[PDB]
């Protein structure tokens, strides 16, 4: 869609609430999204699979670690998406447990050591 | 088409594995909002910012609860 | 055109009179077997004149079978050979590699011979003794709730999936009770007096009661 | 191919693999694009399908030496252990119709329980048919065995020694309310004593054998 | 060579069956290949090295009846763990239609331990049943590695019932 | 080498002799000792003739071999494998330039090979479940090291690395291993087990109390090192 | 647009002579 009013469609999803009830949380997201939409990061799939293991494993299910391996297979065989790293990312950005230390654990380039 | 509409199968598949990634990961999304969330990563976006606007609107209900 | 091409699409009446048919499918071995196996015997070198095979589909030779097995008679697919039903070797869908094939249709033929034998005995009563008449008129009201599942069967190939392995799962009850019909029958089958006829056909339930008493 | 296996674990030899007694379901068939170690592969899954055809073949010809009607109860509970063996050829067509490919050792994979299941009910056929069973003495060799040592075959005979005992309580449902003999030939008159389970105790046995003949006086 | 083909190779000795230019030469050393891909052959194929000494003993002690209730029941646990580690290896397969991570080291990794394991717990119970067995195995639940301390658990549950 | 079955033995002999009804220790099997691929560290055309960025691909390339512990293609990993004592010899055809760097690359290798050891042989049942626990606990650093290395080589690939990118990746990474290596020196040295080794990393994480990338490790080292004791 | 055509129903006529969900 035009990712405008895509933000506010977002928003009438959770609350459902019109967006004449409220006007500064939205205000609010696009002042937070935007200048933070467009990457200025470097992708990578193969890190964040690394680390969804790593959170499955966290979690001591191993055969949903390795039933997340065919489904992360199935994805690839299809080929109808482009941005597979973004979807996932964010995935694994809203995790949560349903029953330390991070910055010594991979993480992307921020773009210091490439610039166009 | 045929063709054209067997894309849109392989994108029904597709997000049918995606929601199962949902559940194994326990998000308190459903399909309906989830499909929004993908719309929003296929332009290509960051959750460091995405990942606050969901956390706070489901703040947005605790004092309408 | 106008009435071959209308036929082609709406009746299925191709794959075994002119033009013989061709399915386009997802090819690459998985169910491409058949032709994977002919292009390994024309590298194996027979060499020439390769096995005619005319390409049914699958869905349709349940449905052939099913009537064959239901009771009515005189399909062309499955030949007589002195009225007993005998696999044909033109049949092939993509797979199942033509040998067994050859073998799973011959054992279900074989089951079909049952049936077909008892319906012999009806129709030669269609063209007294009156046992006779209260044996048939017992294999009818056995033979119309056999049919009446296969019928049923039958609308959905249309429906789902349907294949082999699913309908002969599915029909192990009734291969079951035909098996024991082919051995009770063929001793009331074998022999002149109305007396003696009435006695050993009477005499061969009375032991299969107790047989399994 | 994943249908031709679908046949080829069924009662049926096909063209690629040849059934024989000396070795069963060798696959001879090479093709250029496959790689050599697929047919050790498909050795240790024709093991499974041997199996079948050998059980197949043993229920086929049932339902002094082997008669009775006691063996009739044996096919009928081996026929029990392998209703799920039908079932999991089904769900294997299930998860084919979607996917679109898969490989050959998640099959092999998933299948490995009746890799155990298998041959250690061939050890009990086999030893049912060298030697004779007559009498009631088919509890003794399942029970010899339903001790065990691997688990899913232990739970196996199980099913196998109920379907027996339903057979028992024919005969001794007949004996011990009417009194009546030849609710079975055996190959006053009372149970032979040879053929009797030890694990039923003797002066148990006799206290059934006065119940019944009580009925006759 | 390309390596496409040593891919193939590496991914078939994990189950301990030969590739086709990576064969069993030795069945007390290594794989011996038919040139830095070459060397890093030498320590992912001791995965099936131990497999065929575990699998081969495995194999012949559970269709044993004069090895014990106990010692069939080691051999349940054992078989069993064999099977999760088919489970990892059917995804790898199915994932061909590079593939390459670290060669898969990171994914080898894990099983590696879990080899060393079992190949030291099958020669402490030689020739044993019952209680002097489950004395055996006991004796490694001594042991302050939780995932150690998981992988014996595991079968201890198994053994003793 | 052959110096730590002589330690293995004499302690084994110490615990066989204190508990008289502790019967039948357990250690590893001959093999496990024997081959040489259960650890992890241990012709060709001239490239000097050729175009320099091609020489720094190659190098590149070579370099990311020897730093998970396996050979390059114009780098030697020498046969020594000695006490703690470990170096690399790269093949005269590199101008000097490139080979400095290099040069300066190379020590996270030797301090991945002495944490390797170390993780094999303070883990037998020599030295119980407190070094059991600690050398389980390092394997997850060597775990996460592996972590870091695979995505890099993805990005090799891509043509998207550099030795400057390299050098400047893999400082972080540099530091935490040098801390780990000389932890591992000093408990060997010490022969430390027991609390002994509890009073040593009480001592280390006063020693390193700043950067948070030093800290952190002492600290998690710290507590999953207690537990069994 | 995508996810707006998704809400639809798929075919469940299914065929054994294709695997890659026969429409």
């Amino acid at each position: 869609k035009s990712p405008n009013v895509l933000l506010q469609n977002l928003c009438c999803r959770i609350l459902g609430r019109s967006e004449a009830d409220v006007a500064q949380q939205f205000q609010y997201a696009v002042r937070v999204i935007g200048s933070n939409f467009a990457p200025t990061v470097e992708r990578d799939e193969f890190l964040v699979a690394e680390k969804i293991k790593k959170e499955l494993i966290r979690q001591r299910r191993e055969a949903d670690a390795a039933l997340f391996s065919e489904l992360h297979r199935k994805l690839h065989s299809q080929g109808v998406l482009k941005n597979k790293w973004s979807i996932l990312y964010l995935l694994l950005s809203l995790s949560e447990d349903p029953r330390s230390y991070a910055t010594l654990f991979a993480q992307a380039l921020p773009r210091d050591a490439h610039s166009t | 088409a045929a063709a054209a509409a067997a894309n849109l199968n392989a994108v029904r598949e597709t997000m049918d594995v995606l929601l199962e990634i949902s559940r194994i990961l326990n998000t308190g999304l459903d399909m309906e909002t989830l499909s929004i969330c993908v719309r929003l990563c296929e332009q290509g976006i960051n959750p460091e910012a995405l990942s606050s606007v969901i956390k706070e609107l489901r703040k947005a209900t605790e004092a309408l609860k | 055109p106008d009435d071959r091409s209308w036929l082609e699409h709406h009746v299925v009446h191709q794959y075994w009179t002119a033009r013989p048919s061709q399915f386009p499918h997802s090819l690459h071995l998985h169910s491409n077997l058949a032709a994977v196996w002919d292009q390994h015997l024309y590298s194996s070198d027979p060499l020439y004149v390769p096995d005619d095979r005319v390409l049914v589909t699958e869905t349709q030779v349940i449905r052939e079978t099913l009537w064959l097995l239901s009771g009515v008679k005189k399909l062309f697919i499955f030949q007589l050979i002195d009225g007993k039903v005998t696999v044909r070797n033109n049949i092939i869908v993509t797979h199942l590699t033509h040998s067994c094939l050859r073998s799973v249709l011959e054992q279900i033929a074989a089951y079909g011979q049952v049936v077909f034998r008892l319906q012999e005995f009806i129709d030669e009563v269609m063209g007294p003794f009156r046992t006779y008449q209260a044996f048939m008129w017992a294999l009818y009201k056995y033979f119309i709730s056999f049919k009446e599942e296969l019928a049923e069967i039958e609308k959905c190939i249309i429906n789902t999936t349907i294949t082999l392995a699913i309908v002969v799962d599915k029909l192990a009850p009734r291969l079951s009770q035909l098996k024991v019909l082919h051995k009770v029958f063929s001793t009331g089958v074998a022999e002149t007096r109305n007396v003696v006829r009435a006695s050993h056909l009477l005499n061969t339930l009375y032991k299969a009661i107790l047989e399994y008493d | 191919m994943i249908h031709e296996l679908l046949l080829a674990l069924s009662g049926y030899p096909g063209s690629i693999f040849t059934w024989n007694k000396r070795s069963g379901l060798q696959v001879s068939q090479d093709f250029p694009f496959l790689h050599p170690s697929e047919t050790s592969v498909l050795n240790r899954l024709c093991r499974l399908g041997t199996d079948y055809i050998r059980f197949t073949e043993f229920i086929e010809q049932y339902t002094g030496g082997l008669h009775g009607i006691y063996l009739r109860a044996f096919c009928t509970g081996l026929d029990s252990v392998l209703q799920p063996y039908r079932q999991a050829l089904l769900d294997l067509e299930q998860e084919f119709l979607g996917d679109p490919h898969l490989s050959i050792s998640h099959v092999n994979y998933f299948l490995d329980q009746f890799q155990l299941l298998f041959p250690s009910v061939m050890v009990v056929v086999e030893q049912i048919k060298s030697q004779k069973i007559h009498g009631c003495q088919i509890l003794e060799t399942v029970y010899k065995h339903s001790c065990g040592g691997l688990p899913p075959v232990r739970s196996a005979l199980e099913k196998i020694l109920a379907v027996c005992h339903g057979v028992m309580y024919k005969q001794l449902s007949a004996w011990m309310l009417h009194g009546l003999l030849l609710d079975q030939h055996e190959e006053q008159f009372s149970l032979r004593v040879e053929i009797l389970p030890s694990y039923i105790p003797v002066r148990v046995a006799e206290k059934i054998l006065f119940v019944g003949e009580s009925v006759q006086m | 060579i390309t390596e496409a083909a040593l891919v193939r190779d590496i991914l078939y000795v994990f189950q301990g069956i030969d590739g086709k230019n990576i064969k069993m030469n030795n069945t007390e050393n290594c794989y011996k290949v038919e040139r830095s891909l070459r060397d890093t052959a030498v320590r992912l194929s001791e995965l099936g090295w131990l497999h065929n000494k575990i699998r081969r003993y495995t194999d012949q002690r559970s269709l044993d009846r004069s090895f014990g209730l106990v010692g069939q029941s080691f051999c349940a646990a054992l078989h069993q763990e064999l099977r999760e580690y088919y489970r990892l290896l059917s995804v790898l397969h199915s994932q061909l239609q590079s593939l390459t991570l670290r060669r898969l080291l990171v994914w080898t990794y894990d099983p590696k331990i879990r080899l060393k394991t079992l190949a030291a717990l099958v020669d402490h119970c030689q020739g044993r049943k019952g209680g002097e067995l489950a004395s055996a195995v006991h004796a490694y639940t001594k042991t302050g590695d939780p995932y150690m301390r998981s992988l014996v658990q595991h079968i201890l549950s198994l053994v003793s019932h | 080498l052959q110096q730590s079955l002589e330690l293995k033995r004499k302690m084994l002999r110490d615990k066989q002799n204190k508990k008289n009804s502790g019967q039948h220790l357990p250690i590893f099997p001959a093999w496990v000792y024997e081959r040489p691929a259960l650890i992890g560290d241990f012709t060709a055309l001239p490239i000097g003739t050729l175009p320099l960025a091609s020489q720094e691909s190659a190098v590149v390339e070579d370099l990311l071999y020897v730093l998970v512990g396996v050979d390059g293609r114009y780098v030697s990993a020498q046969p020594l494998a000695g006490r703690q004592s470990r170096t690399f010899l790269v093949d005269p055809n590199l101008d000097l330039s490139i080979r400095e760097l290099v040069h300066r690359i190379l020590p996270v290798a030797a301090s991945y090979s002495a944490v390797t050891r170390f993780i094999e042989e303070k883990s037998s049942f020599e030295y119980g479940q407190v070094n059991h626990a600690l050398a389980a606990a390092m394997r997850t650093l060597v775990k996460e090291h592996l972590i870091l290395v695979s995505q890099l080589e993805q990005l090799h690939r891509q043509g998207l690395l550099s030795l400057q990118k390299l050098w400047f990746y893999i400082q972080p990474a540099m530091r935490t291993m040098d801390i780990l290596a000389s932890l591992a020196t000093s408990v060997d040295k010490g022969e430390c087990l027991g609390g002994s080794t509890l009073s040593l990393l009480h001592d280390r994480s006063f020693s390193y109390t700043g950067d948070s990338q030093a800290q952190e490790l002492c600290l998690y080292l710290t507590k999953a090192a207690s537990a069994p004791y | 647009l995508w996810e707006a055509a998704l809400t639809y129903e798929a075919s469940k006529r299914r065929c054994w002579e294709r695997v890659g969900c026969p429409p």
